[PDB]
């Protein structure tokens, strides 16, 4: 059967600054089949209450979910999104970088 | 302006735990405006864009009778899918719609889309005349016949060239500037030394609407395609879309390269530098 | 708005 491995990228909506109030984004794309685990991590534990969008897909039929969060970024915190699928042998972690 | 409605629907069977959940997902161009989900408390279609908000009550409940009796269809298409492919009755399988039409600027029917995959892999489409199938295997040339004798053909057709085309024009007038009118990525350039001898340009498109864009870096007004890295196109959460465009160059030439923006919204293509 | 329902596959 079909099985397409997510493409991840990790994101704030807005340009980081310091104590200025973001949103914290994974956008998972690329997939087959729709079944997935994301979550967001700060400082490796997971956020609670994180959102998504409505289940979608590519042209090619290949599924996308947008995963965020709101946040206040600083210098120390460390963000991460997580992702799990039947086509990752172990959890694919991608770090948040403010300059990506 | 050119512009299309599309519906897509997410159908996956769970046996032994109950029905397959149903999801659906509506959008003009690059703009959600319904979804609806069928394992909510209580479902019913609901808005995601606000223009769609002003949708009288009589909208919102014939649709919703709508997605919760396709829910019950696709379950059945399921079903007789996986007798088709001779396939477990434990096993979790997938069936996918994706359907709707494409206007030009006068608002008239430039093509009409209905077609499915299963399991990931296309099953049967509505062919560009929307009067004969293309079946993809000899299961899905079942489904072909079974709809050839329903007149499935015309059915779809009556919508894609009358409802489709009329509420695609009607929300593309309660949508006005948002649908109609492309907004201009916010644009910079950032540098990041890798080590005394090399460091990284980064050409940034943030906030800009539809996701169609182009940004290439340049040496002496010659395109670097083969030394750019460029990341795929990804929603900002806001209905907007981000993308970067990034190169490698020698410390002290940066002066050479440049960032060029193509994008709808745009006056004209944009000419960024590191400054 | 959406397509009514019509057969199964």
């Amino acid at each position: 059967m079909i099985q397409r491995t997510p493409k991840i990228q990790v994101y704030s909506r807005h340009p980081a600054e310091n104590g200025k109030s973001n949103f914290l984004n994974c956008y998972v794309s690329g997939f087959h089949p729709s079944d997935i685990e994301v979550d967001l991590l700060k400082n490796g534990e997971r956020i609670e209450k994180v959102e998504h969008s409505d289940l979608s897909f590519s042209k090619d039929w290949s599924f996308y979910l947008l995963y965020y969060t709101e946040f206040t970024p600083t210098e120390k915190d460390e963000y991460a999104c997580r992702v799990n699928h039947v086509t990752l042998s172990q959890p694919k972690i991608v770090k948040w970088d403010r300059d990506m | 302006g050119s512009h299309s409605m599309r519906y897509f629907y997410t159908s996956v069977s769970r046996p032994g735990r109950g029905e397959p959940r149903f999801i659906s997902v509506g959008y003009v161009d690059d703009t959600q405006f319904v979804r609806f989900d069928s394992d909510a408390a209580s479902p019913r279609e609901e808005p995601r864009a606000p223009w769609i908000e002003q949708e009288g009550p009589e909208y919102w409940d014939r649709n919703t009778q709508i997605y919760k009796a396709q829910a019950q269809t696709d379950r059945e298409s399921l079903r007789n899918l996986r007798g088709y492919y001779n396939q477990s009755e434990a096993g979790s399988h997938t069936l996918q719609s994706m359907y709707g039409c494409d206007v030009g600027p006068d608002g008239r029917l430039l093509r009409g889309h209905d077609q499915y995959a299963y399991d990931g892999k296309d099953y049967i489409a509505l062919n560009e005349d929307l009067r004969s199938w293309t079946a993809a295997d000899t299961a899905a040339q079942i489904t072909q016949r079974k709809w050839e004798a329903a007149r499935e053909a015309e059915q779809r057709r009556a919508y894609l060239e009358g409802e489709c085309v009329e509420w695609l024009r009607r929300y593309l007038e309660n949508g006005k500037d948002k649908l109609e009118r492309a907004d201009p990525p916010k644009t910079h350039v950032t540098h990041h030394p890798i080590s005394d001898h090399e460091a990284t340009l980064r050409c940034w498109a943030l906030g800009f609407y539809p996701a169609e864009i182009t940004l290439t870096w340049q040496r002496d007004g010659e395109d670097q395609t083969q030394d750019t890295e460029l990341v795929e196109t990804r929603p900002a959460g806001d209905r907007t879309f981000q993308k970067w465009a990034a190169v490698v160059v020698p410390s002290g030439e940066e002066q050479r390269y440049t960032c060029h923006v193509q994008h709808e919204g745009l006056p004209k293509p944009l000419t960024l530098r590191w400054e | 708005e959406p397509r009514s329902p019509s057969h199964s596959m």
